[PDB]
């Protein structure tokens, strides 16, 4: 059923699973029209489909053309997300197909379940975890490929760079969620922390800087402190 | 007018005939029910005074044979049985009638309630939902499960209602996932009406039969079927005008007849709120909405 704190270790076992986050599929800027009414302009979006064990990210770019002449776009966005996830599973070899798909928002359950009728043995699960995957568009290289897309496109990343050479997927996932939580709370501060020392670079084939084990401990501490600071502001505590 | 004679009444029981009921005391000289209107299915039903558990009963049509009730002290229930000897039967009934040991189906002349609740219900269709081919009458009770309930345990004692499942390959055409899920018109009109029921009459017949089994026996699976068949129509954007007009009349009489004290367990809040207020047909059930609002405004 629902994924939470109690069954956390299950994310890192050997059963293939994917997280799906639909929060950046339908993206708009709200603006004033010449007559002083309000209008939206859509921008390129993305489905964020992540294997939490391996770091493999299936970033399906949603081009603005998919909304052209459609009504009830916030509803369509859930169905288009389910259609694309379904097409991705069918495109994978059998032994690569997930046994579970966890949706980060409960509104995805019915759309994904109706699109995956052909896969009755794939479990569609919600989560009680508050995951920060909305902040994926705060990762410069992911944001760049989405905004430059001129057509629908699938781009394959490893969101953990080479971390699994040195740490477990449990620790890699904890690092990723803390980075994304920081980027989501204070994007400017988070990004300042990640580039503060210009000697540490992002390899062409990576998303994050090349921190040594010791520099990661420092960065992780700075991210935690950023999250408490911001918290003792929202709430004044 | 036709008669269901009783051999005897050895155990204290509440006897139902359609929407009417009488208390019979242990060994009371009760020998049955006369003046039963020809032209409708009927249900004769039972709730033992000493164990209110298992309401049970028989669906029958007097045009299809001569039927009587006899208590079986082994299986501990009132059983329906067919008398094949026409002359023996007429002679039993005549004796009991002359001795006035029979209650009169208490039909008020202006009252169309039973016709309105059974307008599309046919014995032949009942006998396909309740399979026991050696009898012309059909046993139902409180605890019998539906084919669909068993899928999710004795197959011969099942209610074989048409399976409706909004998240099934049957309900959802490949490449029309969102369309078919949010607008069930193809599932209602092509799969169910044209495909399985053949016409709206058979569809309404099953819907009405499901309601009556829910109401008379507290059969939980029948209640689920009645709601599903309502929701499939209300969730369809395209429904023939005559079907919507008929549905309003059918539900009106069902809601009117429901015991007031049973609306808590028999009516599904989600389905009704959705059907009356949110669905495509939210504006097509005037009669049903007016009675629901005036009789069960807590539910909404």
């Amino acid at each position: 059923g629902a994924m939470n704190s109690s069954n956390y270790a299950e994310l890192f076992n050997n059963d293939i699973k994917l997280f799906v986050d639909d929060t950046n599929v339908y993206r708009v800027t709200v603006h004033k029209t010449f007559e002083g009414n309000v209008a939206t302009k859509a921008i390129n979006g993305c489905i964020f489909t992540l294997n939490p064990k391996t770091g493999h990210l299936f970033l399906k770019i949603i081009h603005t053309s998919v909304w052209a002449g459609q009504k009830r776009l916030s509803q369509l966005a859930k169905w288009k997300t389910a259609e694309e996830v379904s097409a991705l599973v069918r495109s994978l070899p059998k032994e690569e197909q997930p046994k579970q798909i966890i949706v980060t928002r409960k509104a995805m359950l019915d759309p994904l379940e109706v699109h995956m009728l052909d896969f009755p043995n794939i479990a569609i699960r919600p989560t009680e975890l508050r995951l920060p995957f909305s902040a994926a568009m705060s990762i410069d290289k992911l944001s760049d490929v989405v905004m430059k897309a001129t057509e629908p496109q699938m781009v394959l990343f490893n969101i953990y760079d080479d971390w699994l050479d040195r740490i477990s997927s449990y620790t890699a996932f904890s690092r990723l969620t803390l980075l994304l939580r920081a980027l989501k709370t204070n994007e400017e501060s988070a990004k300042m922390i990640l580039l503060s020392d210009p000697t540490i670079t992002i390899k062409s084939y990576h998303l994050w800087p090349s921190f040594t084990d010791e520099q990661w401990i420092t960065i992780e501490s700075q991210m935690r402190d950023l999250i408490l600071t911001e918290y003792g502001r929202k709430y004044n505590v | 007018m036709n008669t269901v004679p009783f051999t005897s009444a050895p155990i204290e029981v509440t006897i139902g005939i359609d929407q009417y009921s009488f208390n019979v005391k242990e060994n009371q000289p009760f020998h049955g029910i006369k003046d039963i209107p020809i032209g409708h299915v009927h249900v004769i039903h039972f709730q033992h005074a000493d164990n209110s558990s298992m309401r049970y009963g028989y669906w029958f049509d007097c045009r299809m044979g001569n039927f009587y009730i006899q208590y079986d002290p082994k299986d501990g229930l009132y059983k329906m049985m067919e008398e094949r000897d026409g002359a023996k039967f007429e002679n039993i009934v005549h004796n009991f009638k002359e001795r006035q040991m029979m209650v009169s189906y208490p039909k008020i002349d202006e009252d169309d309630t039973w016709y309105n609740l059974t307008e599309f219900v046919q014995m032949d269709k009942i006998r396909k939902i309740v399979r026991k081919d050696e009898n012309q009458f059909s046993y139902v009770d409180s605890s019998m499960t539906t084919v669909q309930e068993n899928e999710l345990s004795d197959p011969a004692h099942s209610l074989n209602y048409t399976v409706i499942n909004f998240k099934s390959r049957e309900a959802i055409r490949p490449g029309h996932e969102m369309e078919d899920f949010l607008d069930k018109s193809y599932y209602l009109n092509t799969v169910m009406l044209q495909g399985i029921f053949k016409n709206s009459s058979n569809y309404f017949g099953e819907l009405q039969f499901a309601f009556l089994n829910a109401m008379f026996f507290g059969n939980y699976g029948s209640s689920l079927q009645w709601h599903a068949m309502i929701e499939l129509i209300c969730s369809s954007a395209t429904v023939p005008k005559h079907m919507l007009d008929k549905l309003d009349e059918i539900l009106y009489y069902q809601i009117k007849t429901l015991p007031e004290q049973y609306s808590d367990i028999l009516l599904n809040e989600r389905v009704w709120n959705i059907c009356l207020y949110s669905s495509f047909q939210k504006n097509s059930l005037h009669n049903t909405e007016k009675i629901m609002e005036n009789k069960y405004p807590e539910l909404l």
